[PDB]
């Protein structure tokens, strides 16, 4: 948990995005990225985690 | 109590440049005035770009 001081120059890939689209649109875009990553990729810190996450219901 | 103004009759299509010669200098604002405007306006546009259903332009 950091503490973000106001008036920070928007830099970086995200800061440049924020300057261009505005912070609210970046949040919205990030939320969309979250549904894409969650729905279309089967990922984990290790292969075991990915595989467990990608499993079907049962006897299926 | 003042006089009822005469029927309106301003020149229909005066020269743009002469108008601009008046409006351009008068439009000047101090740095702090512009700073408030910039901030308010950025906040308005951020809200606009939040994205609600939409409007005709969106369609």
């Amino acid at each position: 948990a950091r503490v973000i001081q106001p008036g920070e120059t928007p830099d970086g890939t995200i800061g440049r995005l924020v300057k261009r689209l505005g912070a609210p649109a970046v949040r919205t875009a990030t939320r969309q990225a979250m549904r894409l990553m969650g729905n279309h990729f089967v990922l984990g810190e290790t292969i075991e985690q990915a595989l467990e996450r990608g499993k079907p219901r049962s006897g299926q | 109590m003042p006089n009822i103004p005469p029927p309106f009759t301003a020149p229909y299509a005066p020269d743009d440049a002469e108008i601009a010669a008046r409006l351009l200098p008068a439009s000047h604002l101090s740095p702090p005035q512009e700073a408030r405007i910039h901030r308010t306006a950025t906040r308005l546009i951020e809200a606009i770009r939040k994205r609600r259903l939409g409007g005709v332009e969106d369609m």
